[PDB]
């Protein structure tokens, strides 16, 4: 039954600034308690009882709240604060319910992708299957578009993206897009091309490899 | 420091079910608290399912009160999750926990609820199809495709090579997984030293090294 709803849902902020998010009771709560997340690890204990923090927890954090409305802050965001951060509630048990988090991502440069685009191996022919792998890495912001050209014109079908989230050292995106084909299809064909578009440049990054090669 | 370790068995066939175990370390499951076990769906929605108290009683999540039991064995330290009539649904991360206030969690287990096969990962190099201009950097890479289930372990030159690596996250090809990692290592050491990708995959013991060669000419 009681619905968390939490605010900001992505949030991206720069070491040394302040941070607030928001949790908000759909009807009135106990006490709420928030978590930290990062990628592979489990949910690690921040605030409890509205406002009492954890023991292993900086007291650059705090939380907040009056009945229905909540909040953690980090005072000044560290860069191993990016993470993301769950509320939970106790009420009259119906049952325990948590949020579903506010993301926290750092701040940093504009990088433009470093575009990269590779042929099916000989190994990978023998089985029938042919995959052209496009690597666009290292860029920020995280809003890219792929287009895929198989001789000419522009294909959807068969495209397979996938996306890191933020770099653990540099703080950029990176993402893999694979077109897969069969044998016979790909061997039908002579122009593969990649091409990207980021922000920061209007004019494409297209990487080209073309069938006749060596 | 208290400790929480679940385990149990990783694939399971629809309609089956489950049980997981929680082994837990340096406080007794009898003496205080509440223990908990909570379910992690893919994208990052947490469940409460249900605890048991120190004393014996059980309360669960009414959704799962008819399909889950919580059940415990003092003697070895033990409390487990039993998950009857699996659906595909119940796909997700098993983490036990210590209760009131949610402290102490166990690291998670993963449980994954298909008809699909423990297939092992077909690996290819990736190499450069010549191109053009650039710069100074080359990028090769792995193509890890076709196995099931999640995870593999991709790691280059046996875990020398650490900086310049993007294990690019898994996804779906049909109905098995494809990944792939890419390393950006500088022109001039390529390939006078030597890159290679080593794969890995617990769930079929599979573990095989690829060198990635120039290619063709
Ligand atoms: C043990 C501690 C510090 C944490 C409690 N937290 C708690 C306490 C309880 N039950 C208290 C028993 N009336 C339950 N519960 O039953 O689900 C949940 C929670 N929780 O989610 O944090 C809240 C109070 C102020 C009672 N205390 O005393």
């Amino acid at each position: 039954q009681i619905v968390l709803t939490q605010s900001p849902a992505i949030m991206s902020a720069s070491p040394g600034e302040k941070v607030t998010m928001t949790c908000s009771a759909s009807s009135s709560v106990y006490y709420m308690y928030w978590y930290q997340q990062k990628p592979g690890s489990s949910p690690r204990l921040l605030i409890y009882d509205t406002s009492n923090l954890a023991s292993g927890v900086p007291v650059r954090f705090s939380g907040s709240g009056s009945g229905t409305s909540y909040s953690l802050t980090i005072s000044r965001m560290e860069a191993e604060d990016a993470a993301t951060y769950y509320c939970q509630q106790w009420s009259s048990y119906p049952p325990i319910t948590f949020g579903v988090g506010t993301k926290l991502e750092l701040k940093r440069a504009d990088a433009a992708p470093t575009v990269s685009i590779f042929p099916p191996s000989s190994e990978q022919l023998t089985s029938g299957g042919a995959s052209v792998v496009c690597f666009l890495n290292n860029f920020y912001p995280k809003d890219i578009n792929v287009k895929w050209k198989i001789d000419g014109s522009e294909r959807q079908n068969g495209v397979l993206n996938s996306w890191t989230d933020q770099d653990s050292k540099d703080s950029t995106y990176s993402m893999s897009s694979t077109l897969t084909l069969t044998k016979d299809e790909y061997e039908r064909h002579n122009s593969y091309t990649c091409e990207a578009t980021h922000k920061t440049s209007t004019s494409p990054i297209v990487k080209s490899f073309n069938r006749n090669e060596c | 420091d208290v400790q929480l370790q679940e385990s149990g068995p990783g694939l399971v066939k629809p309609s089956q079910s489950q049980s997981l175990t929680c082994t837990v370390t340096g406080y007794s499951i009898t003496s205080d608290y509440a223990w908990n076990w909570i379910r992690q769906f893919p994208g990052n929605k947490l469940e409460w399912m249900g605890y048991m108290s120190y004393s014996g009683s059980t309360r669960y999540n009414p959704s799962l009160r008819s399909r889950i039991s919580i059940t415990r064995d003092t003697s070895k330290n033990q409390f487990f999750l039993q998950l009857k009539s699996v659906t595909t649904e119940d796909t997700a991360t098993y983490f036990c926990a210590r209760g009131w206030p949610l402290a102490y969690w166990g690291q998670g287990t993963q449980v994954s609820v298909s008809e699909a096969k423990t297939t092992p990962p077909s690996v290819y190099p990736l190499a450069p199809g010549s191109a053009a201009q650039t710069n100074s950097m080359v990028t090769l890479g792995c193509l890890v495709k076709g196995y099931f289930p999640e995870p593999v372990t991709v790691t280059w030159n046996s875990g020398s090579l650490s900086s310049g690596v993007h294990t690019f996250p898994a996804v779906l090809q049909s109905d098995l997984y494809t990944l792939s990692s890419s390393v950006t290592v500088p022109s001039s050491p390529r390939p006078s030293e030597t890159v290679t990708c080593n794969v890995a995959h617990p769930a079929s013991s599979t573990k095989v090294d690829k060198k990635i060669v120039p290619r063709d000419c």
